[PDB]
Order: structure tokens, then sequence, then C-alpha cells
RNA sequence: CAGUCAAGCGUUCAUAGCGACAUUGCUUUUUGAUUCUUCGAUGUCGGCUCUUCCUAUCAUACCGAAGCAGAAUUCGGUAAGCGUUGGAUUGUUCACCCACUAAUAGGGAACGUGAGCUGGGUUUAGACCGUCGUGAGACAGGUUAGUUUUACCCUACUGAUGAAUGUUACCGCAAUAGUAAUUGAACUUAGUACGAGAGGAACAGUUCAUUCGGAUAAUUGGUUUUUGCGGCUGUCUGAUCA
RNA sequence: UCUUAAGGUAGCCAAAUGCCUCGUCAUCUAAUUAGUGACGCGCAUGAAUGGAUUAACGAGAUUCCCACUGUCCCUAUCUAC
RNA sequence: UGAACAGCCUCUAGUUGAUAGAAUAAUGUAGAUAAGGGAAGUCGGCAAAAUAGAUCCGUAACUUCGGGAUAAGGAUUGGC
């Protein structure tokens, strides 16, 4: 399932929530229905986390996750970062970030395996992310977009990058993340991927306006059948 | 604001009134936006309507590409250079007025923000928080 | 609550006083005052104003 | 011909006449509302307005953007010495309205009450109530005959009380008196707790409690005279203007041939008496105690008083309430805190409230320290210490 | 500006909404008509500022009707409590566009308001052009430059004292007078009711905001004769210190 | 061709001269009864009533731009008299 | 000091005259400063602000070839 969601009425799902195998993170601020979505779909043995990062409701833009590690900004507070603490497993590591660019899941692109950066972040916070994710780097940037992490959606199985991304890039990226890539977009053409939806290795969630055509490209790149 | 608005907003002292002149901070091929309108601004005589930070305001391109130029178009104001108070109490500001352009719903003309944007429109605007580099 | 530190002085900075100010290269400062806010946008350098924690750590004055 | 473009009116019309106050302490003109059911307490206090704070709390508002996050927040702070009950008065009801018919008094004054009564203090036999106290030491003949006609008349029951001023760094010694109305029991009742109270004194937390909604009534700060353009708020005239730009240009047309009440003109600003609802008390300090500036978060024992004490006001050795805002008066002036008329939920009215960390700063300048150990630690040791 | 009658329009159907041919009125924010008052002078444009009043109600409150399914809209009632904006051009009133907004309603008060302002226009004397005139000169034709006086009196209004009520002091009562709050957005209700679909509400609840008002100065900003501290120029006190 | 002494030539223009008129087109602006460039059956332009052009100059009249600012949003404070 | 019988301070000489005292309300007259915006004010940038000396670099259209021109636009300046 591409499973059909809101945030109040944002068709925007990875701007408000955060998805990996291991746990999920949703805004605290939402509906009935947002958090029924992940609650139904998820179930029981995934937990789900209602947290706030540096005071915004906005925290998939903030945060970049992956199963064995957590990556928080500088102005997350204490009782936020302590709460994220009991609420999450032992396995994940969270570790504040000090970088200048700030705003994690628009700069880093991650999986489990491989990710995306920035190409303009600290040596330290590159070295912070390879120690704590356990993930291998790569400064890349998808025909020209800094953001890789809002205009890629990423996971094990396969990728969703930004519809006008020239052919080359295409093929050099999934030669360099070793999974195939697919350009296309989301919730009725928008181009911003990584902020439209969220996936994992079974669920991908995504906006109501997302169509039938780019919901079976969406399970087609991803295999959730 | 008004229609786009994720939530609503604490208010933020005014410091674009109308005929101000922002940076114009995104990739669009623009330079300025001159404001000249603000979404949901009340009516006093004599009063300017001023803007603050992750207001929606009415603007027009004085300097920068052709096409964009000569005609009336939303923008969404990210940095605000005039000091506003937050409910924790600090008092901060940017070093200069700018603002992005967007369609009346709010999504971004552009694709990239260059430099700072504020929490107050980050969280207000998600495709202004999408195309944003940092967030403070 | 958190107790900052001066980007200029290194005085100790409780919540609700001072201002901060973000730069264009996105880099934070904070101030406890005006007046290590205006000798900042003087430029004047921490390490040559003689009652700065900066100053008083280059000179070993009660270190 | 009509007015050219629509605005609102200057100024507020049942604020008027902007006169100055009568008195220096201001008239409750209205009591809150009594119920035969509830023990008999005192329905207002008077303390003295002491200055301003900062707090450091954490916000509990399910649905605001700033739930469960810290915010920071000017409180004012009242001294509040316990006061003393010298006094009861009964008020029967005509209908021509309410009328006292007796005030029976306590035995023993003390002197900074009986202050009240004279204008040249240091030239008098001080001979005050002294025929009353010989009226008194009999058994109970002139007394409870006076006792006796409150109850069986006398529908509303005042007691007077006065503030201790000399327990205050003010320099005022004379005291101030006045009538809290009792809203408990009948009124039997009501003249037994007062006789039983007579040369006692009554403590602050006995009438105020915590996260409780309370009304400053106080006279506001002076100004003198002052033009219309900040007395009411009128927008300045252009520069160029012959014979001066503070002013209103047209004071009211050629007919009604006189000036109405309705335009607005120089005169006094300030000094009125205001009163301002809605102040939710965050703390009644004890000043019988250390740590009264702790909280269960900060846990340093410090007094409420600043660094160098309160600006133009001294120290806070007595019980205080903490409430949060802006009161009406300046500092040292004589303030009477009244409960609530009515009874709000609000969703804000009942919120619970506890404090994290509470400003000691010196509002003598910018204060960068709370305690002269954190000032010491910081600064080391300095030429004058040794 | 409002009625009465109703041949017709409205698929059908006079009157949901309109309404010809006729006819009865109201108003004095149009312009006329008249010459009553003023020629030993009542300062004739417009704008700015400010108060109050009227309702023939643009919005907000509560309702009735529909060619009212919902959404949007139209007609009407009680209603003047409350609001009715920022600009480009023009001296303008008016107008016309841009834009925000719940809405950008109409008017009066000596065509409100010049010892309140301004002086762009009109409307003296200088000057130019066009037309007219032999000419001096003329032109609800165009252009440029052109002194805006006085309040200390009475009343009114805003504030401030105060004799006399045996004296003086404290605490009070309340006749009368005034009065104040206003409007919107978002989430949810809910993609629900309704509908064939396109579309698409409302009540309760929550969080904010606009306009207004009353205070206040903990914080932030402004202000500096704290001439408080430091620095700098020129000169003077022989230099130094000051 | 008529009429007349002869019928406005070269140039110039909604010009300080154009009633209609806020003329029409373009440009300048988000929007221009303003400005500029064109057009000309020009109420009523025009050749020492001087026509057209023109560098430099102007306490002359007008429009736009940059800088600048309490002119303004929206007022506040200080000194002397 | 400085280009200078500019402005500012001093020497010789000459005055110390102009009803005074006490407080520091409004509105004035004269002098000033203002966060953010920058003519949105107004008939109209009225008024105020900004620029300023000197040295070096650089300087357009047009022109009656003389100018425009300090065009515009940049950099520097103390003491030892
Ligand atoms: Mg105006
Ligand atoms: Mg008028
Ligand atoms: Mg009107
Ligand atoms: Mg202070």
């Amino acid at each position: 399932m591409a499973t059909r969601t809101q945030f109040e009425n944002s068709n925007e799902i990875g701007v408000f929530s955060k998805l990996t195998n291991t746990y999920c993170l949703v805004a605290v601020g939402g509906s009935e229905n947002f958090y029924s979505a992940f609650e139904a779909e998820l179930g029981d043995a995934i937990p789900i986390v209602h947290t706030t990062i540096a005071g915004t409701r906005i925290i998939g833009r903030m945060t970049a996750g992956n199963r064995r590690g957590l990556l928080v900004p500088t102005q997350t507070t204490d009782q936020e970062l302590q709460h994220l603490r009991n609420s999450l497993p032992d396995s994940v590591k969270i570790q504040r970030v000090e970088e200048r660019l700030s705003a994690l899941g628009n700069v880093i692109c991650c999986n489990d395996y491989v990710a995306l950066v920035h190409p303009d972040i600290d040596r330290e916070t590159e070295e912070l992310i390879s120690d704590v994710l356990g993930v291998e780097v790569f400064r890349q940037t998808i025909s020209g977009n800094i953001l890789v992490g809002s205009y890629c959606s990423l996971s094990n199985q396969g990728g969703l990058v930004h519809p006008q991304t020239s052919v080359q890039d295409q093929e050099e990226l999934s030669s360099l993340l070793q999974v195939p890539l697919v350009a296309g977009t989301v919730n009725r053409g928008s181009s911003v991927v990584g902020a439209g939806m969220v996936v994992n290795d079974y669920l991908a969630v995504t906006g109501l306006d997302t169509t039938a055509p780019e919901l079976s490209v969406i399970e087609s790149i991803f295999r959730l059948q | 604001s008004g229609n786009g608005a994720q939530g609503t907003k604490f208010r933020i002292s005014l410091g674009l009134p109308v005929g101000a002149i922002m940076n114009c901070a995104d990739n669009s091929g623009a330079r300025n936006l001159y404001i000249i309108a603000v979404k949901g601004s009340g009516s006093r005589l004599n009063r300017l309507p001023a803007a603050s930070l992750g207001d929606m305001v009415m603007a027009t391109v004085k300097k920068g590409k052709p096409e964009l130029r000569k005609k009336v178009m939303p923008a969404i104001v990210v940095r605000q250079a005039k000091s506003w108070r937050r409910r924790d109490g600090v008092f901060l500001y940017f070093e200069d007025n700018a603002g992005v352009i967007a369609n009346p719903k709010g999504e971004m003309k552009g694709s990239a923000i260059t430099g700072p944007v504020g929490k107050e429109c980050a969280d207000l605007w998600p495709r202004v928080a999408s195309n944003s580099g940092v967030v403070v | 609550m958190k107790v900052e530190i001066d980007s200029f002085s290194g005085a100790k900075i409780y919540p609700g006083r001072g201002t901060l100010f973000v730069r264009g290269d996105s880099k934070i400062f904070r101030f406890q005052n005006s007046k290590s806010a205006s000798l900042f946008k003087q430029r004047k350098n921490p390490r040559r104003i003689a009652w700065t924690v900066l100053f008083r750590k280059h000179h070993k004055k009660g270190i | 011909s009509h007015r050219k473009y629509e605005a609102p009116r200057h100024g507020h019309l049942g604020f008027l006449p902007r006169k100055r106050a009568a008195s220096i302490r201001a008239r409750v003109k209205a009591f809150p509302k009594d119920d035969r059911s509830k023990p008999v307490a005192l329905t207002s206090f008077l303390g003295y307005k002491a200055g301003m704070t900062t707090i450091v709390r954490d916000l509990d508002r399910p649905g605001s953007k700033f739930h469960k996050r810290e915010v920071v927040e000017a409180v004012t702070v009242v001294d509040t010495p316990p006061v003393v009950v010298v006094g009861v008065v009964g008020y029967v009801e005509t209908p021509r309205g309410l009328r006292s018919l007796t005030t029976v008094w306590a035995e023993h004054l003390s002197d900074e009450v009986k202050r009240r009564f004279y204008k040249n203090w240091y030239k008098s036999k001080k001979k005050a109530f002294t025929k009353y106290s010989a009226k008194y030491a009999q058994d109970g003949a002139g007394i409870e005959r006076e006792l006796a006609r409150i109850k069986k008349y006398a529908s509303v029951v005042r007691v007077l009380v006065h503030t201790q001023i000399r327990k205050t760094p003010l320099a005022q010694k004379k005291a101030h008196l006045a009538e809290i109305q009792l809203n408990g029991g009948s009124i039997s009742e009501k003249v037994d707790w007062a006789r039983e109270h007579f040369e006692k004194t009554v403590a602050v937390d006995s009438v105020f409690e915590q996260n409780e909604m309370i009304d400053a009534i106080a006279v506001t700060k002076g100004h003198g005279f002052e033009g219309v353009t900040h007395r009411w708020g009128t927008k300045k005239l252009p520069r160029k203007t012959h014979r001066g730009l503070r002013k209103v240009a047209c004071i009211g047309a050629w007919h009604p041939a006189h000036v109405m009440w309705s335009v607005a003109r120089a005169g006094q600003r300030g000094y009125h008496s205001r009163t301002s609802i809605n102040h939710k008390i965050y703390r009644v300090g004890k000043g019988d105690d250390e740590a009264n500036g702790a909280t269960s978060f900060d846990r340093t024992k410090k007094t409420i008083t600043p660094m160098g004490g309160f600006v133009h006001y001294g120290e806070i050795k007595n019980d205080f309430i903490m409430v949060k805002g802006c009161i009406p008066g300046n500092r040292k002036r004589i303030v009477t805190l009244r409960k609530s008329l009515y009874t709000n939920t609000s969703r804000k009215a009942l919120e619970e409230v506890s404090l994290k960390w509470i400003d000691t700063a010196s509002k003598f300048g910018k204060g960068r320290f709370q305690t002269p150990a954190e000032k010491h630690a910081f600064m080391g040791t300095l030429k004058k210490d040794l």
C-alpha cells in the first residue's frame, strides 16, 4: 500500500512524518485519521512516537533517520530528547548534530545501507553520520538539486527521484546507490517527492491527491507487493 | 496569509509595510520583491498594511527577469530583519528582508532557498520547509 | 531552562535576556546586552576588549 | 457634510471624567456575592506594589503550538504583611440603599492605625479612642448591646482592618484602614468571627491560594497636565501647521454652538482609580521562609528580592503575592486585591501553574547574576576581596 | 427614493423575481424658480484633523420568502449596537483603475469644520500663447509667479481649588450622569449531510488573529545634561598631572 | 472649376497655442486626467507678429531613477527660552 | 590651526551692558536623536537627511571643438 493520508489538509506526509523500518515519528498536532493510518498499517510491532523537533511540527525535514540511529538538530530541547530516548527502543542511537545546515531531513537522503548528502556538509557531520548510522556516505546532487532529502525518496528496495533529472544522472546515482531509481511525481505532480511521501520496506504513505499511475510507480519501485 | 495556512500563527512584530523591497531568496530568477499588499490585513485610516515573517503578500518583481517583471504574484516572507519576540522570550532578527514566490495555494514557484528561514514560516508553509536549507 | 553563553563576551544569558542575531551565513550569535551587541556591530575584536572572557583567557588573567 | 472617511472614536467614554482620584486608596465598589454556606472569610486584602520580574514556566494548553513548552512571563509582586482586624460595622438595607448603623472597635489600637486619625501627630495629646476604651473594661455593658444590634439588624457585615506599614520598607508610619466584606455563614457567625478576631492578624494565605483569578484595584500613576495627543491618542497634525500641531483641529461644528463633552481635550492624565480583573496568582509566598525565589526545579536558596533590592522599594521580608502580568498603580502604592466576582472556567482560569525559575537579577541595570555567590564564582576574586 | 393597478416576461404560471400604458406620494444630500435677511463685509473650492447625528442597511446579530437539493445567490423584516480601508492619475468634489477586506453603504450638522491648518485651484496687480478687436483691451480658453492678521474678555468644554452647613478627623452609602468591546481565520465536525455527478455545508468544541480600549515597564527597542565612564580634534593654562 | 489681393509654402504640434479631450497608438507603473515618443481636416500652428534646431548657462516650469532621510506607518524622548 | 583678513581658541585693548528670583505642566519658538520600512505623506521630496577638504585612479551622450567635467564612479588620509 501507498496509503492516502493528509496532515489536516496537507498532502505532504514526509514533512510531518519520518518512517523507518524500526520506528515511526509523527507530529503532535495531528488528526485522528492521520494517526489511524500509521496505527492500522504499522501495527503494534513498530513503535509510533508523537514528537516535536526544535519546537516545530515539521519533523521529517528536521531529522534524518535510520534503523540503527536517529539524528536530531542542535535546537532540539532536552525534554524532547529525553522523551525520544524513553519512547524509542534501546537499539537506535539518538545524537544531536551541531552543523550549520541544521535541517537534516532536507540535507540527508539515507537508507539502511547507503546515503546521499548535501555536498557542502561539514566533515565532522559526515563522520558523525557514518558513525551513528553505520552508513557509507556520498556527497552528490540530483541533477543540480542540492536538497537530496527533499528531492529523493529512498528505501532498500528502490528509489524515486526528481522528475526533471538527467538520465545519465539516473544510472550514475543507481550504480552509486546499488538500487534501481525511477524519475516520477507525487501528489498530483508535485516535484518534491521526499517531502511528498515516506516509505520503508513494507509501507508507503502519501498524500490523497497522489494519482493512481503515481501510486503504481511507487509500489513498483518500492516492491511493496 | 489566509487560505493556504497550515495552522495559526502568533503575532510577530510587523516589519515590512507596503512599498518595502525585500530580497528574493529562491532560484526563480527574480532579484527583489516589492510588497504592494498583505493578505489578511485589517483596515484603519492612514495605517499602512504591514507584513511579518511567515505572511503571504502580493508583490511585483522590480528587478529580475522580464517574464517575471510587470505583474503581480503572491509571495511568502521568510526573513524579517526587524526584531520580534517568541513565547520563549528570545528577541531575534535576521540581517535582511527576504521572501519567495508562490501561487495562492502556497507552493513555491522556485525549487531551492538560499540562506536561513524562520521556523514560524516553516511550520506555517510546508513547501517552504520542504525547499528550505536551514530552519532557525 | 537553558542558560546560553554570550557570543562576544562569554557572559551567561538567562531566559528572556538579551537578543539573538542570525547572520546571512546561517550562523547564530547571542548577545546578553546592547553593549556587546553594538560592539559586535562595530566589528571590534573580542580578543582586544579588556573585560571579555576570551581576553582574560588569552592574557592568562585569573586563569 | 458627512465625514469623508470613517474611523473609530479616540478614547473610551466610560472612563470619564479623567479627573484625579479622591483618595490614594481606591474604593472597592463591589464585593463578591455572598452565600450563607461557606465558612466566614474575607473578600479582599490590602498590599503594597513592590515591582515586577520574570518567571519561566511550562505551559499546559492542550492544543496550542506551545503545549508542554517553556515560556517566560512577566509577573508583579505585591508585598502583603498580615493585616490587623480592628473593628466591625453592620449595614442595614433601606429603600435608599445600604446604610451603616453602628461601628464596634477593638480595645487596644496600635499607634500606626491611630495615626490615621491625625494630620499633626507629633504635636498631640494622642487622645483617640480613650473614652472608647473607657467604655470597655467593664464587663460587657456598652458592647454586646451594639453587637446584638448588628445581629438583630444589619444584613451586611464588614470588618475594619488596617495594614502593618511598619513591616514594609516604606517611610510612611501611618497605616491604611479599610472595610472588607465577610462572605461566609450567618450574620451572627460573621460578627462572632469579628469579635474573636479583634486585635488579631489575618495572613494572606487565609484568603488567597494559588491558581486563583483575582482583581487589582488601585489608583494609576500620575502624570499631571497632558496634551490631547498623548492623553487621548489623537493623530499628530502635519509639520507645516501654524500655531502648533499637538492639537485636535476641529473641536466641533458650528451647530450645536458649544464644545461637546465627547471632544478630546487637554487635562489631567493618570492618577485615576482603576479595577483590572482576571489576574492569576502564581505564588503565595511566605516571608518567614528562605528560598522564596526557589522552585522545585531551581532549588537554590534565594529570596524573592532581586540583587540590590527592588528599585525604589526595597526588601520583601514579609509575605507576598506573585500575580501574572501588570496591575494598575506604580511601586510603593497601596493596592486592594479582591476575589473574583464570578466563576471563570475558560480553560485558562483553570490552568494549574507550577513555576520553574524566578529571575532575581538586578533591575537597576543589565544584571548578569542571580545570586552574589554566582557573581563571585563567575568573576573570581577581586582587589577589594582579600 | 417609495407606493397603487396589472397587459405581459418568467418552459407551464400576473405578482419567486420583474413589470408596460396610467396614477398617488415622500425628500431637500441635485439643479432650477424667487429675492425675504446680510453690500458702515457672516472670510463661497478642495483636502487634512475631529466629534456627533439620520437611515433610504454595504458588513456583522436574529429571522421570513424563493424559479431555497447542497454550495453560491436574490427579495424582505427588526435593527444605526458596531465597523466601512491602503494606493497610481487629477487642485479637484466626482471619476477611473490596482489591491486588501466581513464590507470597502448613502447622507446631515452656515453645501460642519481658514483667530484649526494648508493655499494646489478659483479670484487683484507681473508675464507668455491662441482667437477676437484699428486700438486701448476682452476671453466658465490654456500657462507661470504671487504677504492667509488678533483671543489676555464672556459663555461652552477640558482639568484644578474653594467660603458657608458647631469644629476637626476617619470609614462609608449611592441619586444622577457616562459606559465598550469588535470582527475574522485555521483544525475538527467532514469529503459528512445534500446531490445523478460536478461539487459541498452548518451547530457544539479547540487554537490564534483584526480593529478598539484601559493599564504597565520584568524583558527588548528608542531617547541622554547622569555632561556617568572612555576616546578624538583645535586652542589656552611653560611641560607633566589635571 | 468658382471666388479672391493671394489662398498657409518650408517647417512644427493635443506644444506654455487642440473646444471636443482624460484625442488614438506605444512606453513608463500593480494601477497614471501626469511624463515621454509618434499621428494630424490644426475650435484657433507657421515663417524678423519671426519658423525650426541648438552646445553652454538658469534661486525658471515639469516627469522619471539612484542615494538619503520622522514627509509618513506612528509616534516617543532630550536641551535652552 | 588652516589655502585663507573663512570657522574655532588666545595676546594688547575694551566690555561683563539687555528687570530679576523660584519651579520644570500643557501648547509653543529654536536646537536635536530615533528600531523596521524608505516618499506609501503631500498639489508638489515642502522641510530635513545624505555628499563635502586634499591626493591618486577613472570619466559618457552631445557639442558652436572652447566645453560638458568636481561628469558619473572608486581608493586613501592619524601618530611615531
Ligand atoms: Mg490619509
Ligand atoms: Mg466634512
Ligand atoms: Mg459616512
Ligand atoms: Mg531597570
